[PDB]
Order: C-alpha cells, then structure tokens, then sequence
C-alpha cells in the first residue's frame, strides 16, 4: 500500500492516519530515532540516554524471533480476552495513539509470551538439530 | 482464520508524555559572537532560526501550560546560566567602606530631593601601603546613612560583597531554542482559539522552538509573542484570585524610555586587575528618567482587553484599573534592562482606568537602581557599572500580568491589579504552546499469520 | 505555517539578456535525510494552467530546454533564467512541497520592457 | 526442560546449578545485563563502560553466525584434546563457574575458528548465489 | 581467496589492495571499530561519539536485508548508469579508496533503493505468510 | 629611590609551585575508536602533497 | 621502521651448561587481538640455510628437542637453552612478523670457548 507522491513523508507525519497506513512508513520512525563548561554533562547524558533507550528496544527485538526485519510475525496467538475486536475494525479505523491505550493493560502479559514462545522455539531449534 | 496471530512492529508512531531536559541551542549568527561577549556563546550548539516542523493530520492532544515542564526547566537554567557569568568578575570587598557623602552639585529644592549623592571615600590603591582619596556618585536607594557628620554606607555591607557585573559581557537578550534530544519529540498547537488548557485539534512536531528573547520584566511583558487576531487572557482558574492573568493581545503597543543624563564613567583602581567603574560628572542637565506610551493605543488596547474580560464575567460587568497594593521595589512598578541599566518605571498613569458596559503621550517615571538583588537571593548582589551618553530604547508592550482582587460582599466591579510576582508567569506566556513527548517504537498488533518454520 | 515570500512584485525587462528571480522561505526546506530540497518551481501562462519548471530545487523538467537553472539550498533558492523568449514572459511561482499545508510564491509576473 | 513454577527465577539464579540446567534460563542474564556536581562524571562513565561491553559482545556474537539467536550452533568441530571428557559428564555434572576454568587456556584459541569458519561461509554462499 | 600466512594482517593492512582482496579481510576493520579533572568530559564524548557512530552504521545495515552477515545481496540492480564500467575491472584493478569517489556522487540514490526494496520485500513477505 | 613589580598594574602574579617542575615529558596522541593516524615515512616529503609511504 | 636489535655480539662459552640470550624490539610485537606474540628464533650454521627454533615467540617447532625455550612478551624477548650441544655453536636470529618490512636481529654468533 505504497504509491507515487513527492511529499517529505517525515517523523510522526502518519501518527494521526490509520495503523495499516502508518505501518508502509515505519523506517522514517526508526531512523530518527538514533542520531537526533557545564553544559557538556547535560548533552552527554541526554545522549547516553538515547543509546541506551535504542538498545533496550533493540535487546526486547533480539530475544524474540526478529532481531532487524522491523517487521515480524511470531507463534503465540492472539487471545481474544486481549481486546475482542474484529481485524477489520483495528487496520482501518483506529490509530496507534488508540491502540496503545486499548491493550495498555494488557501489555507485559504478552512479553513473556513471546519470550516463552522464543525460548521454545530456540530448543526445538536445537533439539532438531541435534536428532540429525 | 479467525485465530490472529500476533505481530511487533518497531518503529511505530506513539508517544507518551514526558518529562527530559532539553538543550540550549542559538542561531547562526548568535553563534557567530565570541569571547563571552553574551552569556555562553559556544556552550549552545547553532541552528536556524524558525526550525523546521511538519503538521500531524487528525490527532488531537491535551495540554495544560500551568502543570508544564520545562519552564521549571528554562527557570532554573537562566538562574543558573545568569549566575555563571558572575565567577571571573570583580567582588567588591573593599568598597565596602565610610562613604562621606554630600548632595549633588545642584539647585537644591527643599520640597523635593536629590535623587544624587556625590560621595568620597577612601580607596586602596594597587599598592598596599598606599590608599587614595576618591569620589563618585551614588542613588539614593543604593546608600543608607549609618548613625554633626554625614556619613553613608551601602544598603547591602551587612549581607554581601557586591560582585559587579563585567562591562565587557551585555545583557540584551538573544532568543534561545531548545531542542529535543533523540527519542523525544516537541508538539506545537496551531490552534487560534486554544486558552492553554485542554485538547488543541491541530499540533505540529518540531525539532526546537522558536525563538525567546530572555526579557527580564515584572509587569508589562516585553517583545514577547504576539496573539494572531484578537486579545486572549489566559489563567489556570478564573475564580481563584491568587492566579494570574496572562493577557496577550494582537498590536503591540509602542513604549520609549531613556535616561537623558549624560553620564561620565571613571575608572577607579582597587588592586592589581581590578577596577571599579564608577559615575564622573553629570555632563549637563540633571533630568528625570522616565518613559511613553501613546495615550491613543492604550486607550485602544484597554477597550480591546476590557471587551475580551467581559467573557468570563458576564456582560454587566463594571471592570476597573488601579494600581499595586504595595511590595517590594520591582514587584509595584515595573522593571526592565534598557541596556546595561536595570529602570523601575512607575505605572500608575497606566492602569487608572473604569468601563461601564453601556496625539498625547502618557508620561511616566522612572527611578534607576546601580546595586540589584535579582531572583532574591541569600547572598548574591550585582552592582551594575554606569553606561556614557543619554539611554533611550524602544520596545513593544506585548502583554500584561493582571490579578483580580479578593470580591466578596456582593462585589458589583471586578479590579484589576497589575502584578509581577513570579519570572515563570513571564516564561510561561512563551513555552504555552509546546510540550515535550516520549516516542515509543514496538508496537504490538494481530494479524493472520503465522510465522513459517 | 511555513510562508514562501518571493522578493520581487514584477520585473520588466528587454529580451534576449538573463534575468534571475529569487524566493525566500520561512523555514529551511533542506530534507538533512534525502539530503535533497524541496521546491516546484512553476511557470503560468495567462489564462492558462500552470506547468513545472524546476522539481528537487534545482532539476528542469522533461521538456524544458537548457537555459532554466533553479539553484540555491538551505532557505533562500534561485531561479536564474540563461535567455529570455517570448514563450516565458509570464508568471512564475515557487512551492514548498515539504509539508502541509502546500504554500506557493506570490508570483513574479515577468514581461517585456 | 521447563515446568511449572511460582517462584521468581532471578538474575544469577541458577549459577550453581548444572549447565543443562541454567541454559533454560539464559535470557534472565540476557535482560539483566544492560539497564542495570562531580558524581554524575563517574556515573556516567560507569554507564557507558555497560554499552561498551554490550556491543563488544553483540558484535563478537555478528560477526559469527548468530546474530539475535542466544542459542546457536556451528561448523566447527570440538577438538577432543581440548577438554578430553564426556559429553554425559557435563551436562549433567558441571556448572558454567566450573567449565569456564578448565576451557580459558584454549578460549581465544575457539574463536579464530569460528570466525574462520563464519567467513569461508560467507564467501561460500557468495559464490553459491553468484553461480546461480 | 585466503591462503596460508603468518603476518599479522591486521587493521587497515589490505587499504591498498585490490577490492576483491581486501573483501578476505573485512572482520578486522569491523572489529577494529569499537573498542578502540576535565579531561574524562573529552574522552566520554570521544567514547559516545565512538558508540554512536556504531550504532548508526549497524542501523543502517538492520533496515536492510542484512543484521549481522557483514557480507549480503539485495534485490536491486546495478544501474549501469552509475559506474559504466565491467565487472572485470573493479575487483582485480582498482582500490575502496578509489571506488569511493567514483560513486560517492551516486550514493544516497542507492540508500533509498535499498530500504524502498527492503520494505517491499518485508510487505510481500508478510502477505505471503498472510495468504497461508 | 623606591621601586615596585612591573606588573603591579595588571594582575595579582601567581607563583610558580616549587612543588611541580617544568620539566618536558612526552606526549602521545592517541587517536579514539573510528579514527586512525596517517604518519609519513617518506624521506624527501616536505609536508605538502603526496606522500607515497 | 622496526628496529629489531640483540644485546650480545658473540657469546663463547662452554659445552654442558645453559647459556641464555635477548632481543629487544622498538616497537610491542604483541598482538592484542589473538593475544600472541610474533618472533621467529632461527638458526643459521656457517654456509647452511637457516631453520626455524621458535614461532609465536615461545613456541619450539617439531625437530627441535625440549632443551630450547622462547620466553617474554611485550618488547623484549629471550631465548634460553638449558643444555649446549656440539650441534647448537652457530648464529640465532631474532625476526618480528608483525609488520612490512620483515626485519631480522644482528645475529649473535655463539661459539665454544
Ligand atoms: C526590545 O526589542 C528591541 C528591538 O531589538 C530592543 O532594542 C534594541 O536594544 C539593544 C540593546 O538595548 C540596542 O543595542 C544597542 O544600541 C545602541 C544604539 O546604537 C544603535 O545604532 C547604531 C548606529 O545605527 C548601530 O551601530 C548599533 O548597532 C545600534 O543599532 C548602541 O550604542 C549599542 O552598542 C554599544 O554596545 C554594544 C554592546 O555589545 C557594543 O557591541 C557596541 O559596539 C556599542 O558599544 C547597542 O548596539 C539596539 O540598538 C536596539 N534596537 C532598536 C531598533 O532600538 C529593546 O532593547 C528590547 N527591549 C528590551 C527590554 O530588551
Ligand atoms: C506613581 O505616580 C503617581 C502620580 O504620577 C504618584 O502619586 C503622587 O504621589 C504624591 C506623593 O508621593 C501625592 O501627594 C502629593 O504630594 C505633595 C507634596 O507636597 C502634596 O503637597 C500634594 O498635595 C496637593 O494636592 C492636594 C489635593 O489636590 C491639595 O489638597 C494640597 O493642598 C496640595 O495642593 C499631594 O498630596 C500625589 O497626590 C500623587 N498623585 C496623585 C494623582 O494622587 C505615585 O506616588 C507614584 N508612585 C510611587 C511609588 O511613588
Ligand atoms: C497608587 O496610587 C496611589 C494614589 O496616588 C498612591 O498613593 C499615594 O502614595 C504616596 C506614596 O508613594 C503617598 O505620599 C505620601 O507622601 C508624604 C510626604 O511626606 C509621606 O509622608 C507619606 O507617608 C506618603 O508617602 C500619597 O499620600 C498616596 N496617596 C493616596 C491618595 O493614597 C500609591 O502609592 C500608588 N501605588 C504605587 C505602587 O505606586
Ligand atoms: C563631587 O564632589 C567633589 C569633591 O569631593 C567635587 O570635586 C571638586 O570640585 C571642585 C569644584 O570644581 C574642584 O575645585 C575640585 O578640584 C574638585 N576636587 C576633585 C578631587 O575633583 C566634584 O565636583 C563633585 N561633583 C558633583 C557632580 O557634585
Ligand atoms: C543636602 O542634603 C540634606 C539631606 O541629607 C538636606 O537636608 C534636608 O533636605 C530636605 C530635602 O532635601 C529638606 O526638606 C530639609 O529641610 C533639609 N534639612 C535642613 C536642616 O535644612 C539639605 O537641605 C541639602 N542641601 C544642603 C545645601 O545642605
Ligand atoms: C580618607 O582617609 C583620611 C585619612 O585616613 C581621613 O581623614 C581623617 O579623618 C578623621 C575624621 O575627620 C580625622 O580625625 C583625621 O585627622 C583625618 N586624617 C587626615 C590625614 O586627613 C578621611 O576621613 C577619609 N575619607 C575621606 C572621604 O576623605
Ligand atoms: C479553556 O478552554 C477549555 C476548553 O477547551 C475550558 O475547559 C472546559 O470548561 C468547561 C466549562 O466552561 C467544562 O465543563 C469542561 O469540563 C472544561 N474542559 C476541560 C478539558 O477542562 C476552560 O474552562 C477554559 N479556561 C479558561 C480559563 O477560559
Ligand atoms: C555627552 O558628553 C560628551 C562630553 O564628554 C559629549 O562628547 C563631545 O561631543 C562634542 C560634540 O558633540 C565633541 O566636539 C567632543 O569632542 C565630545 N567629547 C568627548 C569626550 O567625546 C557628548 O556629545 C555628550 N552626549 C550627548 C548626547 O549630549
Ligand atoms: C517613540 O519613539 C519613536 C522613535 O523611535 C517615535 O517614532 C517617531 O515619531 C515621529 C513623530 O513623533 C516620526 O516623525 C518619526 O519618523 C518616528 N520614528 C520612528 C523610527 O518610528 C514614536 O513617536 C515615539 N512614541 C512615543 C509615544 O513617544
Ligand atoms: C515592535 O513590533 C513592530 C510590529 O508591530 C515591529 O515592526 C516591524 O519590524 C520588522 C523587523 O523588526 C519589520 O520587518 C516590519 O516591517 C515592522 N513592521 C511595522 C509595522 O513597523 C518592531 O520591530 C517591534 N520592535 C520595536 C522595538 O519597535
Ligand atoms: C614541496 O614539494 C611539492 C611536491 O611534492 C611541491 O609542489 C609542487 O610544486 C610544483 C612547482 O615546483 C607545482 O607545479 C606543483 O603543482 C606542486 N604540487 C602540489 C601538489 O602542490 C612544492 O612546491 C614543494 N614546496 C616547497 C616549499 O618546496
Ligand atoms: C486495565 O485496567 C483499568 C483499571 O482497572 C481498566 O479501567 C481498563 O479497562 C483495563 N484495560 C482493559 C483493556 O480492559
Ligand atoms: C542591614 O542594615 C539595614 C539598615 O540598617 C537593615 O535594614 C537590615 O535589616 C540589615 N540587615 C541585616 C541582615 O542585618
Ligand atoms: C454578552 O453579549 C454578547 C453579544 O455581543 C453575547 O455574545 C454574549 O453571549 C453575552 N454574554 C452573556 C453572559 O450574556
Ligand atoms: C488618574 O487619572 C486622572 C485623570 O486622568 C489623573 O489626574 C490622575 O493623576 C491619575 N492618577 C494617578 C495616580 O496618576
Ligand atoms: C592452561 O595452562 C596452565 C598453565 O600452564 C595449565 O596449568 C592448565 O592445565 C592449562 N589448561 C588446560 C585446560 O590444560
Ligand atoms: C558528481 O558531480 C561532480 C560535480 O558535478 C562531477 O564532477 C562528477 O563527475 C559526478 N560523479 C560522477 C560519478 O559522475
Ligand atoms: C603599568 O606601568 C608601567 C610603568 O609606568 C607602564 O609602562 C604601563 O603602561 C602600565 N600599564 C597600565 C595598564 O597602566
């Protein structure tokens, strides 16, 4: 869902547009979100901030299944306790400022389900390999 | 395929709200001066002026300039950033010293008073073993006699040694930008009608702000930011009296004010690299400072403010202007820095005014402090050097620090005072349209598929 | 919003010498990710619909011949004409195209002298 | 070889345990690894020491075959006159403190190796692809 | 292309071989690139500016097809409008130090192709695993 | 016939330490992580142009 | 370049007992990144090809019994023998490999006194 335009197409410009057409630009985010007497403590550890903010999302990428494809798709199912809402009514209606207040609560159950389903994976990986 | 499966997306457009410590940043050309000829000219890094931003389509967010950060922020940093241009400049331990003062060279008046007093005193000299006999002139608010003779002393040799303020380093103001760090983002609202409380419909991102020039008044804020179309008052609560009214209107209103004295610097040898440069003759005339507005645009921009202070007070409503209650020096009439020289020009020709809801060019004094104790500190004076020639400058009434009086007992009027009080209500008519955000990547969404093994 | 203010109103001139024409920003049109600029510098006829001149800040279009040259980055940008015709005395524009809302130029109108 | 458990399973938690045992629990030291006038000098070098050491790790990790895995498998060989013992008896036997003793004389010689191994795989399937 | 050799090798050694002799040894400059009362102020800005610079280039690789390959293929081709020269005579005749001006014009024409193909890429991908 | 210090109109002089020498030590200049240093051993090189070793 | 200088010119002892000798370098031949060290120890006999002694700067090479033994690291290095042979009385050479150009020590002729 991508096509011919001449504008910037810049930081936070699809934050208000639904989430299946903020997703075809996610690299814009994710590139600026890295590089951007006294006062040099300040700066410098506004800076150390920022690297250890990006590293911190990038180790909860790495120990899930996608370490740089920005997006993945995994094995844990979507429970419908979660948010009991059709798939029609999320991709073409709402945005991600109204998703993220909507599964809120529910977040951090499911981080460990994707650590669980991970690890799983990575032994049944390794166990695979080791029948052969 | 009704089982969704779910999906982390990185890099998603979501923020939260945040509190981080922005950076100083100037424009080109302020980053083009050198040596600390203003304060911290290398310490900020350079950028444009009126930095770039992009416009968010169909999100609306809440904002709320009063609980906001980062005029805390911008407080404490020019607090600090004032005092750190202090450290290499002169203490004035050995002027704290019998002053014996007698009154200016002058048609004395015994009605009124000598605003003036040319006091001698001892001064050592670069050499320890020899002191001098020199003299000077003081302000009448500067010196307080100490109990035939008449001998005087400073107001403040009972609290600190006096750093004075280098004549090398000015005070004008540059406009600052202060920029977001990686991760953060800052949102501006575009709204017209938008009163700094509550969701504005249309926000832009931008990497800093615009440009603040560092004003340093109490009432009566200068070139500040003008509103778009009409006047709009703004307040945390209507009702609650110990709140201030931050009145911001469209057309400036040009204000002129000078001292017309012209003065002589001298300079006076305290020790080795140390001078103390105090006032010479008064060459001519000695004449009052003081100030102008136009009579006609006040009268203008007071119909205009009155007529939007009718919204929030219903129609019949009898809306009156008077003066201070009473304080210190800079919190009843308002101060200001003509350039190296701190004026306390009095406003009671300004606000003196009734509305019932059916050329000229006012004149007003000035008294002019050489010792201050800005931000009122424990411990930390500055005496200000005198400035050569006649000072006059020019600048734009943008807007106003109004306080209702305490209304009870079936109030038929509502007063209005102006009032200073705090310097964050003067840096809070700046910062009340942006906001400091978190952005937060990893969303997390269903979609139907699985992930292929 | 972001004001594209071109300035001058008009410039009569005789035909066959260069002129040039300048379009001063509000804001600094230089995309630091593409490290590219963004103007359209456009060219309308009298009663006619308008066509590009000048995309990226500085490339002709297909079509137009060698002697347009829009130069100049950052936030003040040039359009330096070669050799004047009697095909192109007539208005020229210059749009930001960085973000919405979409502002143009005032409008140059260039003629004969 | 995981089961069912309320208690809280921490950093460090299974040092002592045998190693078959603390490699299911691997991504705990994993998280436990980065986030944790004159003072803020020391702790900010403190600081970026921690990103220093993360990334010296992560790239000695890149630049072999695993990138974002933390379980990964590769071409080379165990040389038997390395450790000379049985693969039962040190799975089932020995901890990570007790194996890390008696393979740190013949560390660094491992990972030339596996370096070596990860670029003549490189350029293998590099030349795979370029006959295709 | 790798033999038996017992010199160092080490960090910018093959600067002036040939680019198809120089890519044999591209884990040393990769590892060779990290790790190395006021004057700490100027080391840890030195330091993060270090760390920084890392993470933009690992950034820029992550948004691409390849993480941690250090040697991968893409899905767009070689315009020949770029370079007009065989392939002959780049990797047997010329330098990184000389290649690097005869395409630094061309550069940032080919960033914007990679992550426009890596995001294509990623969407067919995603509605190939979707169609299942 | 009185005297004084010829800098008795510009600065209060800081004394020399008698603790701390004057000495020249040497300094090696070390470059951080991203960036090398180029050295010429290049004998007839007079500090401009091309230097082939 | 680097200068790579053995301390001794000659060293005439006699047969049975250990002898021990040096190298100094001008530059550390330690390598940080495999953590070993680069010294060749040769051995040339009058009018004979030379052949190795010690490699990685401790190493002995097969053909070399147990009575040699390369030792030190950093910048100065030493080869100790434990017992003399009527087969050992010609030149050793010191040699890094850690860079271009390949340079040898001065060579310490040792013989019988
Ligand atoms: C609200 O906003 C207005 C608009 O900017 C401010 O007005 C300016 O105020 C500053 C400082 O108060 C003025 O700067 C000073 O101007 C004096 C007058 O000289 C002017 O004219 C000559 C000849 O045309 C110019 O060369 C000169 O640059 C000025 O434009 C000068 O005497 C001062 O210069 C002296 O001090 C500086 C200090 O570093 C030295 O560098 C100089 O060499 C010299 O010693 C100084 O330049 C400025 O002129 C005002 N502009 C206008 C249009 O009036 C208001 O001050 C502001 N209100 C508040 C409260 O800040
Ligand atoms: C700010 O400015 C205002 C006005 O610009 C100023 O208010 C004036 O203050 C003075 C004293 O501070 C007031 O008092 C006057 O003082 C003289 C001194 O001799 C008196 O003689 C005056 O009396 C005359 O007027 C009376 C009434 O008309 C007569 O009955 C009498 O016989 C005298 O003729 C007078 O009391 C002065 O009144 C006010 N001005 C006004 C308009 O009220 C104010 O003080 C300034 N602020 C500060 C902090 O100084
Ligand atoms: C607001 O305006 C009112 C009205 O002008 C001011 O009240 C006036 O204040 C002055 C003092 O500044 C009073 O002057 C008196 O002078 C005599 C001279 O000896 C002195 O002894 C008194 O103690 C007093 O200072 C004046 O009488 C008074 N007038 C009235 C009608 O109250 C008021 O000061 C103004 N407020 C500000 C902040 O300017
Ligand atoms: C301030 O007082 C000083 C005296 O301390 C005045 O200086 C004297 O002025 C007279 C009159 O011209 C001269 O004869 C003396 O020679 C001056 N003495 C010195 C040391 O300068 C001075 O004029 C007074 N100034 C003002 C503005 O009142
Ligand atoms: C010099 O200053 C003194 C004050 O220190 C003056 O003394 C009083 O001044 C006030 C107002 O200036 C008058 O109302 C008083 O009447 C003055 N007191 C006396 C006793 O007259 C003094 O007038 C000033 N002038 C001179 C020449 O001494
Ligand atoms: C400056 O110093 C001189 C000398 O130390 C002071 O003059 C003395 O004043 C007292 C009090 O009137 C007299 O008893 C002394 O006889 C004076 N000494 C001399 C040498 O004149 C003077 O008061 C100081 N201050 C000023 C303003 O001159
Ligand atoms: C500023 O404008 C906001 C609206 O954007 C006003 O807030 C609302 O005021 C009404 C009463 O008039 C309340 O019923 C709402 O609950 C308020 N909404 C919010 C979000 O606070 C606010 O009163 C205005 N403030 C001033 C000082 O005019
Ligand atoms: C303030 O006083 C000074 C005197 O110190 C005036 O400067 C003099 O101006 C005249 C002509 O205007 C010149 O001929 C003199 O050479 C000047 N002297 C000095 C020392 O500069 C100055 O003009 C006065 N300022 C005002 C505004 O009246
Ligand atoms: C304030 O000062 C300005 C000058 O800076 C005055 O503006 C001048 O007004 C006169 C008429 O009185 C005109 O002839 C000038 O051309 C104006 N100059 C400028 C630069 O505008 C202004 O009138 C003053 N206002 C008051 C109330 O005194
Ligand atoms: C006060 O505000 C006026 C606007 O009401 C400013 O005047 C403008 O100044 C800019 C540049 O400073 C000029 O480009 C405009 O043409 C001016 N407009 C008008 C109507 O004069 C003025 O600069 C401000 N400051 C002062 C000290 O007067
Ligand atoms: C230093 O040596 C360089 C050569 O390496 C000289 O530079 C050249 O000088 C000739 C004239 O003699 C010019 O034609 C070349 O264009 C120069 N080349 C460059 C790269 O500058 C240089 O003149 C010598 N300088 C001194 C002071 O002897
Ligand atoms: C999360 O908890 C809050 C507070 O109990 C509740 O109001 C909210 O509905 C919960 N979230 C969801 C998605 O139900
Ligand atoms: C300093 O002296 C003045 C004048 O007597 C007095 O008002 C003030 O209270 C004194 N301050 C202190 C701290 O003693
Ligand atoms: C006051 O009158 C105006 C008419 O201009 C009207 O819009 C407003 O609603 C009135 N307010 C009250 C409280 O009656
Ligand atoms: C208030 O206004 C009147 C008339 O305009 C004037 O005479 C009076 O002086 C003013 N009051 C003050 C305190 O200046
Ligand atoms: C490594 O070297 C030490 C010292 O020579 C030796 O004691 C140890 O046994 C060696 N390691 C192994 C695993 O043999
Ligand atoms: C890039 O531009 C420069 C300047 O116009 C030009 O000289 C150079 O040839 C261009 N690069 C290539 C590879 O053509
Ligand atoms: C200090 O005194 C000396 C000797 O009279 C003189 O040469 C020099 O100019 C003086 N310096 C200053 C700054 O007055």
């Amino acid at each position: 869902a991508v096509g011919i335009g001449a504008v910037f197409l810049g930081f936070l410009g699809a934050a208000g547009s639904t989430m299946g057409a903020a997703s075809m630009t996610l690299t814009v985010q994710a590139r600026n979100l890295l590089s951007g007497t006294v006062w040099g403590i300040k700066q410098l550890q506004a800076r150390v901030l920022a690297v250890e903010r990006y590293l911190r999302d990038q180790q909860l990428l790495g120990i899930w299944g996608c370490s740089g494809k920005l997006i993945c798709c995994t094995n844990v199912p979507w429970n419908s306790s979660w948010s009991n809402r059709n798939l029609s009514e999320i991709w073409d209606n709402m945005t991600w400022l109204q998703w993220d207040k909507e599964i809120s609560n529910y977040t951090q159950i499911i981080y460990g389900l994707l650590e669980e389903s991970q690890n799983q994976q990575e032994k049944n990986e390794q166990d695979l390999l080791a029948l052969d | 395929a009704e089982n969704l499966w779910v999906t982390v997306y990185y890099g998603v457009p979501v923020w939260k709200d945040a509190e981080t410590t922005l950076f100083c940043a100037s424009d080109a050309k302020a980053y083009e001066t050198e040596k600390h000829n203003v304060w911290a000219t290398h310490a900020c890094v350079p950028t444009d002026p009126n930095p770039q931003e992009i416009h968010l389509e169909n999100v609306t967010e809440e904002f709320n300039m009063w609980k906001n950060n980062m005029v805390e922020q911008m407080h404490t940093d020019i607090i600090s950033l004032w005092d750190q241009s202090l450290k290499p400049c002169v203490k004035l331990t050995p002027l704290c010293v019998t002053l014996q003062c007698t009154n200016v060279t002058n048609n004395i008046t015994d009605d009124m008073r000598g605003e003036l007093k040319n006091c001698s005193f001892n001064m050592t000299t670069e050499l320890r073993d020899k002191k001098q006999k020199v003299y000077s002139l003081f302000y009448r608010l500067d010196v307080v006699q100490i109990n035939s003779n008449k001998e005087y002393r400073l107001i403040n040799c009972n609290t600190s040694a006096c750093t004075q303020a280098c004549p090398k380093v000015s005070f004008e103001p540059i406009p600052i930008h202060y920029c977001a760090p990686a991760g953060f983002a800052i949102l501006k609202c575009k709204d017209k009608k938008f009163n700094g409380t509550g969701p504005c419909p249309s926000v832009s991102t931008v990497q800093c702000t615009h440009g603040i020039k560092p004003v340093v008044s109490t009432q009566l804020l200068l070139n500040g930011s003008l509103a778009e179309e009409e006047v709009m008052i703004r307040s945390e609560n209507i009702t609650n009296n110990a709140k201030n009214i931050l009145v911001q209107f469209n057309t400036p209103v040009q204000i002129n004010c000078t001292r017309p004295n012209n003065n002589t610097r001298k300079s006076i040898r305290i020790g080795p690299g140390q001078a103390f440069y105090a006032t010479g003759d008064i060459i001519g005339d000695i004449r009052q400072a003081h100030c102008n507005v136009s009579k006609a645009t006040w009268n203008e921009t007071l119909g205009k403010v009155v007529k939007q202070l009718r919204k929030h007070f219903g129609n019949n409503t009898i809306i009156r202007f008077a003066n201070s209650s009473g304080g210190d020096l800079e919190v009843t009439t308002h101060s200001f820095n003509c350039g190296g020289e701190f004026f306390y020009c009095n406003t009671s020709g300004l606000f003196n005014s009734t509305w019932i809801s059916n050329n000229d060019s006012i004149t007003l004094p000035c008294r002019i402090k050489q010792i201050i104790n800005m931000w009122q500190r424990i411990g930390q004076c500055m005496y200000a050097p005198p400035i050569q020639g006649v000072i006059r400058c020019v600048s734009n009434i943008t807007g106003l620090i109004l306080t209702r009086d305490g209304g009870s007992t079936n109030s038929t009027t509502e007063t209005f005072r102006p009032g200073g009080g705090d310097m964050r209500d003067n840096w809070r008519s700046e910062l009340y349209k942006y906001k400091v955000v978190k952005i937060e990547p990893l969303g997390v969404a269903p979609t139907r598929c699985k992930r292929r093994v | 919003d972001i004001v594209m203010t071109q300035s001058p109103d008009s410039l009569a001139v005789s035909l066959g010498e260069r002129v040039t024409l300048n379009c001063k920003s509000s804001q600094s049109l230089l995309a630091s990710s593409n490290n590219k600029n963004y103007l359209a510098w456009y060219y309308q006829k009298p009663g006619q619909a308008p066509k590009l001149l000048i995309y990226w800040a500085s490339t002709r279009e297909s079509g137009v011949p060698n002697r347009f040259s829009g130069s100049g980055s950052g936030s003040d940008f040039t359009l330096t004409i070669s050799g004047l015709q009697a095909e192109d005395v007539a208005v020229y524009y210059c749009q930001q195209y960085y973000t919405t809302p979409l502002t143009f130029g005032g409008g140059t109108k260039v003629e004969i002298k």
